[PDB]
RNA sequence: GUAAGCAGAACUGGCGAUGAGGGAUGCUCCUAACGCUUGGUUAAGGUGCCAAAAUGCUCGCUCAUCAGAUACCAUAAAAGGUGUUGGUUCAUAU
RNA sequence: AAAAGUUACCACAGGGAUAACUGGCUUGUGGCAGCCAAGCGUUCAUAGCGACGUUGCUUUUUGAUCCUUCGAUGUCGGCUCUUCCUAUCAUUGAGACGCAGAAGUCUCAAAGUGUCGGAUUGUUCACCCGCCAAUAGGGAACGUGAGCUGGGUUUAGACCGUCGUGAGACAGGUUAGUUUUACCCUACUGAUGACUUGAUACUGCGACAGUAAUCCAACUUAGUACGAGAGGAACAGUUGGGU
RNA sequence: GUCAGAAUCCAUGCUGGAUAUGCAGUGUUAUUCACCGCCUCCUUUGUUUCAUGCAAUGAUACAGGCCUCUGGCCUGCUUCUCAUCAAAGCCCUGGGCGAGAAUCUCAAUUUCUAACAUUGGAGGUGAUACAUCCAUUGCAGACGACU
């Protein structure tokens, strides 16, 4: 029950390539507009 | 990338948090700077 | 029975009646490189032919688009596609004569060799005036070309280096031609004569 | 379908017509419009006593016979151009809110602000060759000003396509600007 | 029978028992029926390329923001159009 | 020939020469769209309608048929999941009105995005309670059982009613009743990987394929426009919410 | 002949690119007989979808163009160059010298082009490295792979 019931109708005679499978999940090259509220410096009191 | 703290920050948006003080989860970056080092030309050809 | 290559400027030219001609040269063995593919053009108006690549973009195979028709943008890879298309080409007969065929989009090389023109495939010629026609290269920067102004600007580049080359030629095509004056007075009065009779 | 067709084309005193290939510059006093007509099968010349500008078609089927009188009405419309412009006069319409209308000029650009009680605000940039006057003395007027016609009548219908009304019945609401009448400045 | 690649008859010819060339593809349409073959000539059907042969010659019509394109055959109608090309017949150049 | 029934306890030889599913031809029936203009529409055939007639389209209804399948293509419905169509319910931009405003009705470009929570029934349909921008209609072997479920239908047990002298029968009702196998090929989803004017290392280019955002509300605009009055908008701006 | 114009379309951005058996730039290129380059000179073989002059560089228009431009030209690469005199040979800096060539007996492809790779030689200049297993890691992980 961890699973898709049908992945497909009979025609196509062919699994298609919208349906949802199992296999990789993460490590995938991935934002935008992320605001900036401090630049620091190591050179204390930051 | 480090790891994230929550800091606090003073809203100035009419908004009902309009000067009201708001926790905000955020990022650590560490950023050691980065040496320059070489430089590249490119052409523009119609391939690329 | 045929020249070892022959480069057509495809300018001018209609692109159903360019390839016919050009895919039967390939299958007697001709060796062929086309240049300034992105002014060769088409019958229609350019909103008609849009809407008949639009048409084109619709296909795809359904199970897994990645394997289906693929829609290639370029001028120099739509001429190729309608070449191929007027040819065998699953069979290995077919695939030789594609490999002949080069085509291009004017680079270095053959701006230095001469290029030719078909003649029956030929815009001037054939479109009856008025009936509108579509230029190639604005048919495919409507979908998705981006490569249109440095193929506005390498051509109106190479138009300069070209007229310099010319007023070079045209200087000393004037210089042989006084030296010619010269020598066909000295040799003798009867091979004169015998020249213009024919033509020389 | 029929041999020969020609009509031809009055100059006047103060211009100058430069017919080579099918473009056609035209200088006068004011300024000077070029125009091209590499659609038209024709062939333009003009004369030896030369105000006068003769135009031509062999063989014009009946579709592309009325293509030689629009020619003639395309560059009737470059000589009184170039001696006496063409001001184009709008006036402005509305019930209640009073519309508040702003000019750069020189550049020229007109802002629309208060069209129908409205807080969206409507700047018309204009085409290259024409300006606009705000008409003194004379309540709630635009005078287009400029040598082409296609460019001031462009020019003029792109401020009543922009105050335009929407969602609501068009003949109760005639809060608008229009063209009152098409003329020339000199005369 | 509303009709059906539906059911039932009459005359002749086919398919079944039958390939070959054409109709892209098809048991029934077209040409034409077959011993192994060399040369010549046609049939149906075609001659821009795939494809052997015409980007042949000659005279009209058509511009389609879903043109059209070859019998059986792979659908289209009533009703419209001041889009264009001709015709028929009245009325003062329209 | 000299001759009654019953079988759901059933059996055998066969049959796609022959029914019950899909598919195919057909489209009466169902569904959808045109043409003409008697009248309706205070007045006015045509804003919106449209009798008496008449021309089409569709295969989402139901027949008609028996071409395919009887040495088996696993017969309803729901759940899950994907995609496609447009004959568009909402959202975008228009046009028309018997359009003052608000609210609508009609039509064009439109399938980019969206179309819900529950009570009763096995239901498909249906009918209610509610929400919502709107709760449009359909296809993909009446999508989808080596995907599930087994409530229904359709074995064997048993009950009632009607029919039969009886065994038994019922498109009459009722309860209890097994849902088998992927490790093969392809497809789809992910994983390595030989080789190409040398090896090996780093930075790149981007043909081509896939694509992503979309709706609502409040505050001001404004009790303004418009209207005899009741009622009552919109754009720009600001702030949130749903999916 | 133009113009404005949409929740549309195509780009852009985003994901992949062992989705083009695609393409570019840059680093280092085998401890000194030991292999390995690059550039000439000249020989072994073996590849080619295809050697016999397999030849020729303005840019446009077509109800117009081009200039050697007070003139001349267009109506086709239908042209314009190239092709000789002894051998696909030998001698003199690219042109030029001479010489009984046949009985190759009536034709037999006119065997030698081109670049690409390769076997072994001459002379000129050069170079003295990495990757995988292994152990370790855990930003990764079914095993490979990846850091």
């Amino acid at each position: 029950l961890r699973k898709i019931a049908c992945i497909g109708a009979w025609h196509p005679a062919r699994v298609q390539f919208q349906v949802p499978r199992h296999g990789q999940k993460g490590y995938f090259h991935r934002e935008m507009n992320k605001k900036v509220y401090r630049v620091g410096n190591g050179a204390p009191r930051n | 990338k480090a790891g994230m703290t929550h800091v606090v920050r003073e809203l100035d948006k009419g908004s009902k948090l309009h000067k009201k003080e708001i926790v905000e989860a955020v990022t650590v970056v560490d950023t050691p700077p980065m040496v320059c080092v070489g430089v590249v030309g490119y052409i523009e050809t119609p391939r690329g | 029975t045929f020249k070892k290559v022959v480069v057509i400027d495809c300018q001018g030219h209609l692109l159903g009646r360019l390839a016919s001609v050009v895919a039967k040269e390939l299958l007697k063995g001709q060796q062929i490189i086309c240049v300034r593919c992105e002014d060769i053009n088409i019958s229609g108006s350019l909103h008609r032919n849009r809407l008949k690549y639009q048409r084109f973009l619709r296909l795809r195979m359904n199970s897994n688009p990645r394997r289906g028709p693929y829609h290639l943008r370029a001028p120099s890879r739509i001429l190729w596609r309608t070449i191929r298309g007027m040819l065998r080409h699953k069979v290995e007969r077919g695939q030789k004569a594609l490999a002949r065929l080069q085509v291009y989009e004017v680079p270095t090389m053959v701006e230095r060799k001469k290029r030719m023109v078909v003649p029956s495939a030929l815009r001037i010629v054939r479109l009856k005036p008025k009936r509108n026609f579509c230029r190639l290269g604005d048919l495919s920067s409507q979908v998705g070309w981006s490569h249109g102004d440095l193929v506005a600007r390498l051509e109106e580049k190479r138009k300069t280096r070209s007229s310099a080359y010319y007023q070079k030629k045209k200087e000393r095509t004037k210089m042989q031609t006084e030296a010619k004056q010269f020598a066909q007075t000295t040799l003798p009065k009867d091979q004169v004569a015998f020249l213009q009779q024919y033509g020389h | 379908k029929s041999v020969y067709a020609c009509e031809t084309i009055t100059i006047p005193a103060g211009v100058t017509v430069d017919v080579k290939s099918r473009v056609v510059t035209v200088k006068g006093k004011y300024g000077e419009i070029t125009r091209a007509f590499r659609h038209l099968p024709v062939d333009i010349q003009k004369t030896k006593s030369g105000n006068r500008l003769k135009v031509e078609m062999w063989y014009g089927t009946c579709t592309d016979l009325s293509c030689i009188r629009t020619l003639c009405s395309h560059i009737k419309n470059m000589f009184t151009g170039v001696m006496k412009k063409f001001q184009y006069k709008m006036r402005f319409v509305y019930a209640h809110f009073p519309i508040n209308v702003n000019i750069s000029g020189n550049g020229t650009v007109v802002e629309i602000r208060n069209f129908l009680g409205e807080k969206r605000v409507r700047i018309v940039k204009m085409l290259p060759g024409v300006k606009c006057e705000k008409a003194t003395n004379v309540k709630d007027e635009i005078a287009l000003t400029g040598t082409d016609v296609e460019l001031v009548s462009r020019s003029a219908a792109l401020i009543h396509q922009s105050t335009l009304v929407r969602r609501k019945d068009i003949r109760k609401f005639l809060d608008g600007i229009y063209v009152s009448e098409t003329s020339t400045v000199e005369q």
